[PDB]
Formats: C-alpha cells, sequence, structure tokens
C-alpha cells in the first residue's frame, strides 16, 4: 500500500515537472 | 541542570584514555541539547575516533554521528554512524535512529540503483555495515508481521534474494504474489529489473504447491520465453490436466504476439489430438471463429441512423464517410445488408471510393476466414481489384498464414499500380509481425520504384511486416529510400513503416528516434514522432513525453506538431485519467493542427474508456470555428464513448444528437460532416459488440490494436487506411467453453440494473410534424366563452441474465457471476472475461449452441 502510494507520488511529481517545462516553452513561443 | 557542556568537551582534550571515554559518555548523554557547543569541538572527536581508541573508536563514532545529525550534515553523520558498529542499536524508539535509518536506506537504494546498470564485475563496493543495517531493517520489518512493503524496499534496493525470501516466508502467498505482480507490471520501469523480478516470480509460482499456470503464462509472455511456455504446456499435457492447458493456450493467443505464438507452436511440434488442437488454439482458428460467431449471433445493429446519414449525404467525401461508418458498424458481423440494399448509392462511387467500398466489405467480413478468396471472387477494374486485395487482407487480420503465399504470388503478378498498392496493403496486413524474409523482399522490390500510390502501400506494408523485429537491414533500407526518394506520399508511407518497425523496443529505439528527429525532412521528423510513440507505447515514459511535448511547440511543421501530440496520447493510453491533464492545455492552443492533435490524442488515450474530463474537453473543441479540429474532436469522442450507455456517461445522447445535427446541416463543413459520420460508425462499431482497448484483458499491450489505431490516425493523408481501425475492434465477449471445445448453453449472471449496460434503443422514424396554428388569438370575450363552456360541461430489476454469447461491457465484468453455482464452474473469475474454460461436474445431455449461418 505505502510503497505503491510512494511510487504513485514519485511518478506524479515527474509528470508535473515535465508538464511545467512544456508550459514554460509554450509561453516563450507565445510571447514571440 | 547543566547549562553548559564546555567542561565535558574539555575533558576530551586530556591525554588520559580513561577520562576521555567518560567524557564521551556524558557528551552523548547531553548531545540531546548541547550539539551547538559540541559542533565546534567535533574535530577533536573526529581525531579521537581516528586512532586505536580504547572504546573511543567505538563511542566517539556514535557521538560524532549524533552531533552531525543535530547539526544538519547527514552525509557526514552517516559515515560515523556506520563506523559506530554495534553501538547504533537500531532497535529503539529514537528520532535520531529513525532519521539515520531513513538516510541509510536512501543511500543504499541510490547506490544499488546506480551500480546495477554497470558491468558485472565493475561494481563499486558497498559498505558491509551499511548492508547489515539494511538487512537489520528488513528483518525487523519481517518480525513486525509486516510482510508487505518489505517487497517494496527490496524492489527499490534492487536486491532480489530478500524479495524472494520475504514474499515466500510470509502468510497469504497468493495475495503477496498478486501485489508483487501488480507492482512489477504497473509501477517499476527498468526492463531488465522487471524481467529479473518476473523470473523470480515465475520460479516461486512453479515451486508453489499448486502452480498458478495462468499467471505463469502471463509472466512468460512478458519475458518472451516461448521455449519455457512450450515446456510448461508439455508438462501440463503429460500430466492429466486439460482445462488448465485449454485456458493457458487461449490466454497465450489473446496476449502473446504472432512471432511468440509461432515459436511456441514450433516447439510443441518438435493422444496426439491434444497436441494438434493445442496448435490449433495457438494459431487462433477457434478464437477468431468464436469471435465471429459471437458477433453474428449478437449483431444488434441499427440501420435507421445509417439511412438518415445516407439521405443527408450530398458529397463524395460524405459518401465515403458513410461507407466507412457502415463498415465500422458491421465489422466482424459479416452482414453487408446496407451495401446489398443501396446498390445505386454504393455504385455512385468512383476511383479510390471503390477501393474504400471494397475495403469496407473486407472489414465487415473481418474474421470470416473460411469463405475468403472465393467470397471476394464472388463479390468482385484495377481499382476494384486492388480494393479486393486490401479487403481480403483486412479479413485475414494479423492471424494470416495460409493466404500469405497467395498474396505474395498475385502481388508479384500484379500490373496496375493501384492493384500493387492494394496487394501490398493486404500482404502487409496478412503478414503483420511475421517478419517473413520473402514477403519483406517482395515489398522492397515493389517499393523500389517512383510511384506514390504503390510506394505508400509498399512502405506501410514493410513496416507492418517488420513490426517489432528491429531489423537493422529494414531500418537502413527504409531510411535510405526515404532520404533518396522524391514523392511525399512514399515518404509518408515509409514514415509510418519505420514507426511500426521500431515498435515495442523501449530504449533500443532511441538512436533512430534521435536521427529522425534531427533529420531535416519534415515527414521524417513526423516519422521520428511516430517512432517515439511506437517504441514507448503504453509506458508513460517521461523522457518520451518530454520529447513529444517539446516538439509540439518548437517544431515549425504543423504536421510534425500534430504527430507529436498523437504520439503523446499513444504513450499515455495506459493511464487514461493522466492524459486529460496534459491535453487540456494543448486543446486550448492557437495552432489548429496542435488542437486537432490534442483531440486525437485524447481519443487514442481514452479509447473505450468513456472518461468524463476527456468528454468535457472534447465538447468545446467539438464547438470550434476551425474545420478539421471539429472532425478530430468528433472522432475522438466516438473513440472514447464506443460502447457507452446514457447512464454510464450522461452525455452520449447529447453527442448522438450533435452528430445527427452536424450531418443534417446546411453550412457544416465537408470534413466536419465526414468526422461526424465516422464518429457514428465508431460509436456503434461492431453492432454494439466491440470496444477499442489498446491493451489485452490481462494488461498486455495489444499490438494489432495499437497498429490499427496508429494507421487509422494516419487517414488524414489517405482515406483507404481509415479501415485499419478494424484491427482495434475487440469483442466485449465472455464465452464459456467446456472440455469438448464447443460452446454450451450457459446462463451468466450480472448483478446490475438492465439499463447501465444495455444496447441503445432503436429510435424509429422521427414521425411527421403537421402544420400548427399559432396560439389562437384571445379576444375580449374569449375568456367569457371559455367560462360558459366550463359551466355547460417501474419494477426496475436488479438482475441481468445473459446467454452464453455474452456481450459484457468492460466495466460489466467485475460484477458478473452465475445463478446458484450451476453445473458449470468457472476456471477463472468472471472478471477477466474473454474465453473461459467452464469446468463441468454434472453429466447430462449438455445441449450445445447452434453455429448460426454467417450472413447476419
Amino acid at each position: 500500500d505505502l510503497y505503491s502510494r510512494y511510487k504513485k507520488l514519485q511518478q506524479e511529481l515527474e509528470f508535473l515537472e515535465v508538464q511545467e517545462e512544456y508550459i514554460k516553452d509554450e509561453q516563450k513561443n507565445l510571447k514571440k | 541542570m547543566i547549562t553548559s557542556a564546555a567542561g565535558i568537551i574539555s575533558l576530551l582534550d586530556e591525554d588520559e584514555p580513561q577520562l576521555k571515554e567518560f567524557a564521551l559518555h556524558k557528551l552523548n548523554a547531553v548531545v540531546n541539547d548541547f550539539w551547538a557547543e559540541i559542533s565546534e569541538s567535533v574535530d577533536k572527536i573526529e581525531v579521537l575516533y581516528e586512532d586505536e581508541g580504547f572504546r573511543s573508536r567505538q563511542f566517539a563514532a556514535l557521538v560524532a554521528s549524533k552531533v552531525f545529525y543535530h547539526l544538519g550534515a547527514f552525509e557526514e553523520s552517516l559515515n560515523y554512524a556506520l563506523g559506530a558498529g554495534d553501538l547504533f542499536n537500531v532497535n529503539d524508539n529514537s528520532e535520531y535512529v529513525e532519521t539515520i535509518i531513513a538516510k541509510c536506506i536512501d543511500h543504499y537504494t541510490k547506490q544499488c540503483v546506480e551500480n546495477a546498470d554497470l558491468p558485472e564485475g565493475e561494481k563499486k563496493p558497498i559498505d558491509q555495515r551499511l548492508e547489515g543495517i539494511v538487512n537489520k531493517m528488513f528483518q525487523r520489518c519481517l518480525d513486525d508481521h509486516k510482510y508487505k512493503q518489505a517487497i517494496g524496499i527490496a524492489l527499490e534496493t534492487r536486491r532480489l534474494d530478500v524479495f524472494e525470501k520475504t514474499i515466500l516466508e510470509s502468510n497469504d502467498v497468493p495475495g503477496m504474489l498478486a501485489y508483487s505482480l501488480k507492482l512489477c507490471m504497473s509501477l517499476m520501469q527498468n526492463k531488465q529489473f522487471r524481467n529479473k523480478v518476473l523470473r523470480v516470480l515465475v520460479k516461486i509460482y512453479m515451486n508453489l504447491e499448486k502452480p498458478d499456470f495462468i499467471n505463469v503464462c502471463q509472466c512468460l509472455i512478458f519475458l518472451d520465453d516461448p521455449q519455457a511456455v512450450s515446456d510448461i504446456l508439455e508438462k501440463l499435457v503429460k500430466e492429466d490436466n486439460l482445462l488448465m492447458a485449454y485456458q493457458i493456450c487461449f490466454d497465450l493467443y489473446e496476449s502473446a504476439s504472432q512471432q511468440f505464438l509461432s515459436s511456441v507452436i514450433q516447439n510443441l511440434r518438435t493422444p496426439k489430438d491434444q497436441t494438434l488442437k493445442m496448435i490449433k488454439i495457438l494459431s487462433g482458428e477457434m478464437a477468431i471463429e468464436l469471435h465471429l460467431q459471437f458477433l453474428i449471433r449478437n449483431n444488434n445493429t441499427d440501420l435507421m441512423i445509417l439511412k438518415n446519414t445516407k439521405d443527408a449525404v450530398r458529397n463524395s467525401v460524405c459518401h465515403t464517410a458513410t461507407v466507412i461508418a457502415n463498415s465500422f458498424m458491421h465489422c466482424g458481423t459479416t452482414s453487408d445488408q446496407f451495401l446489398r440494399d443501396n446498390l445505386e448509392w454504393l455504385a455512385r462511387a468512383t476511383n479510390w471510393a471503390k477501393f474504400t467500398a471494397t475495403a469496407s466489405l473486407g472489414v465487415i467480413h473481418k474474421g470470416h476466414e473460411k469463405e475468403a478468396l472465393q467470397l471476394m471472387a464472388t463479390y468482385l477494374s484495377a481499382y476494384q481489384e486492388g480494393g479486393g486485395l486490401y479487403a481480403l487482407g483486412l479479413i485475414h487480420a494479423n492471424h494470416g498464414g495460409d493466404i500469405i503465399d497467395y498474396l505474395l504470388n498475385q502481388l508479384k503478378n500484379a500490373s496496375n499500380d493501384i492493384v500493387r498498392h492494394g496487394g501490398s496493403l493486404g500482404l502487409g496486413l496478412a503478414a503483420m509481425g511475421t517478419a517473413r524474409q520473402d514477403v519483406y523482399d517482395l515489398l522492397k522490390t515493389n517499393l523500389y520504384q517512383d510511384d506514390a500510390v504503390t510506394g505508400e502501400a509498399a512502405g506501410l506494408a514493410l513496416g507492418l511486416v517488420m513490426l517489432g523485429s528491429k531489423n537493422a537491414q529494414a531500418i537502413e533500407d527504409m531510411v535510405g529510400y526515404a532520404q533518396e526518394t522524391q514523392h511525399e506520399k512514399i515518404l509518408r508511407g515509409l514514415a509510418v513503416g519505420i514507426a511500426l518497425v521500431m515498435y515495442g523496443r523501449m530504449e533500443e529505439a532511441d538512436a533512430l528516434i534521435e536521427s529522425l528527429c534531427r533529420d531535416k525532412d519534415p515527414i521524417l521528423r513526423r516519422s521520428g514522432m511516430y517512432t517515439v510513440a511506437m517504441a514507448y507505447c503504453g509506458s508513460g515514459n517521461n523522457k518520451a513525453i518530454r520529447r513529444l511535448l517539446h516538439v509540439a511547440v518548437s517544431d515549425v511543421n504543423d504536421d510534425v506538431r500534430r504527430a507529436a501530440v498523437e504520439s503523446l496520447g499513444f504513450i499515455l493510453f495506459r493511464t487514461p485519467e493522466q492524459c486529460p491533464s496534459v491535453v487540456s492545455l494543448l486543446s486550448e492552443s492557437y495552432n489548429p493542427h496542435v488542437r486537432y492533435g490534442a483531440a486525437m490524442a485524447l481519443g487514442i488515450c481514452c479509447a473505450g474508456t468513456g472518461n468524463k474530463e476527456a468528454i468535457n474537453l472534447l465538447e468545446p473543441m467539438t464547438n470550434d470555428p476551425v474545420n478539421y479540429v471539429r472532425q478530430g474532436a468528433l472522432i475522438a469522442s466516438a473513440l472514447i464513448m464506443i460502447q457507452q450507455t446514457e447512464i454510464t456517461c450522461p452525455k452520449v445522447n447529447q453527442f448522438r444528437q450533435l452528430y445527427s445535427k452536424v450531418i443534417n446541416d446546411k453550412h457544416d463543413d465537408v470534413m466536419a460532416k465526414f468526422g461526424a459520420i465516422l464518429a457514428q460508425g465508431i460509436l456503434d462499431a461492431g453492432g454494439h459488440n466491440v470496444t477499442i482497448s489498446l491493451q489485452s484483458r490481462t494488461g498486455h499491450t495489444h499490438m494489432p490494436s495499437v497498429v490499427g489505431v496508429l494507421v487509422f490516425t494516419q487517414f488524414w493523408f489517405w482515406f483507404p487506411l481509415s479501415h485499419f481501425l478494424s484491427l482495434a475492434y475487440t469483442p466485449t465477449c465472455v464465452i464459456g467453453l467446456n472440455k469438448d471445445l464447443k460452446m454450451p448453453k450457459v446462463q451468466y449472471k450480472s448483478n446490475c440494473k438492465p439499463s447501465t449496460f444495455a444496447y441503445p434503443a432503436p429510435l424509429e422514424v422521427p414521425k411527421e410534424k403537421e402544420k400548427e396554428k399559432v396560439s389562437t388569438a384571445v379576444l375580449s370575450i374569449t375568456a367569457k366563452a371559455k367560462k360558459k363552456e366550463k359551466e355547460k360541461e417501474e419494477p426496475e430489476p436488479n438482475f441481468q441474465l445473459l446467454d452464453n454469447p455474452a456481450r459484457v461491457m468492460p466495466a460489466q465484468l467485475k460484477v458478473l457471476t452465475m445463478p446458484e453455482t450451476c453445473r458449470y464452474q468457472p476456471f477463472k473469475p468472471l472478471s477477466i472475461g474473454g474465453i473461459i474454460i467452464l469446468k463441468d461436474t454434472s453429466e447430462d445431455i449438455e445441449e450445445l449452441v447452434e453455429p448460426v449461418a454467417a450472413h447476419g
């Protein structure tokens, strides 16, 4: 239970940070 | 109290190794408060530890670890805690102990993960005392009757021996095995470690008192070990256990790929009736026959909606759209009633529309393998002949075999380029995954020309044939021809072909992905996006997601942006809730191509899932001012809501009304209408009997389904490929088979209301509305006249019973059973579905079920 939840949170963190990277790049292109 | 440790620290400076140790003891006793002072004097304790010591080497380590922990330098605290040795006393409710334990566990996990990938001998040694601390934690967790999550710590630390020991020497071995398999299939990513863990799991399974052969075969499918599965089957048949083998072979066909099935069949080849029918099961004759029989028996198709679309159609685009939608709604049903009724409509087609119509015929007759060849000969220019080839290939899906020689021969003896295109598509479909050298070389020869129509099919069929093989020769030849050619259509064909070739290879595809992405040809960059998708299919790989998301906004070619978004959906299909988070922002993009890619990515990801946020995102996109964004949104909504009822999703009726409205409209764009017509076809695909799921019932990725979805998405460039979605149609059937491999009349029992999984009701004609007088005018005395006239004058059943061919919706398997445990007992729960070998204990007449004629 706890290990599965920990892995879920780790994957969510990785997914959210990659999403933020994408939003930063898209914002830059939108400014251009 | 004491208020100052200065005296105790000063005791250390002396030269007496009898005073020093008492100083250390008091210092440890008081480190709970005076770490601030002791920190500046730690260096003295450091040097005192770094000598013979005389109990100083023992206690100073613990003191320095404690003071460093209080200070904040855990990296240096760990070294001294380890040097302490036996003075750590792991067994105590101390916060310092807990924190150092956590830090040591994290350090060990990091070290193991880092050094595992390195060579066998080139490994940086671990500290033995650190290993001892980790093992002490393992043993403490075991002693706490906390068997679970010791498996998790073992998984993180990458050491198996503890994992095996704790999962064996524990209660509820079945439950722990189920948890371990869930972890091994879902969360962990490293493929080599996954294979090692699965090897341990299968060893445990076999050494169990009663081996779980079904889970063993699942793990062996994951490991790609046909020799081992063949040996398991050989042992299982040598020992008298036939139902086990029946269900094992059924699941093996339903999950494993064609190459694996062929290899296991060859191993078996290397009474004999048992072996022969095992080979037949693995080849899949009975699987496809049972699926076709299921669909024909339950062919509850609706014709009035298709009639309305036909009536509303004006343009050739909408005509071919209706043809394809009919194909989808009749896929696997072998019933061409609409096409045999509207011979004038069907005959108003021309050029590639005839190709598409014949392909629709083939899709309708999907799985109808027995009368093939002669059936197409009866059904009947160059376009018609090529369409017949492609339709016959579609009928002979991934499971081809015997007809490969016929396709090879006639594509050799084909003259028209249209016929060559059709034959190449059919041969690629028939040989999908076989990787036959002769077929590949013939397709190479057919590709080695300058002609778009032939080259596109030749390249796509090359990809289908080499699928997964990772053939270096194939990649080299296809990339070289793509670079050296001059026809963008051939380029598109080769792009999809390379994408398919580099399928299922997680990290072995990265070199080719980088090459294609850095390539300057926009079609080859699109090929790189598709290669990313196919390689990291259904893995949620964050590296691939990052690459695709980067290319979706950095690249200049809108085609490549759209392909990147589609690939993103292909990657994320395994976690449907996850994708809407990605695609909500992409859907609100000023780039219409990226918006369409977002819609199609949502469709692929949530295909046959009926998610709610995906539909919420699609609906506004369904209402857009751009032309093709609407088509993409409609098709994605159909993909998502395929086989969904009003109660299950309270928007399906809304989208049905939307499709009807857009079809029956004056200004609605041609491509919007095309998308709506397709959407209807997919939504009612297979006569409400088939759903689209890229993964098998047991979680294995469904290669035919993913290939079909990808090639269908590649209809933006070529309509005839739109029929490839047929491969993505899976019958939502639970079929019970007894020992004789014949379907007996069983009664399945589902405990749910008969409206959350029922077929959409026929809507009948909308009826004629007469002319209405408008609100007869009220005058001054009308109310008085009305007053004068006034004076003068459910059960909602909670039960569901299904005959043996049981169209059970994917959500409608968790809740499914039989009445009072009838004569038939399931070999495996009625939750996985598929084909179940119902064991029987009562002997009676046992009437079978009739093999309905294949006409509809």
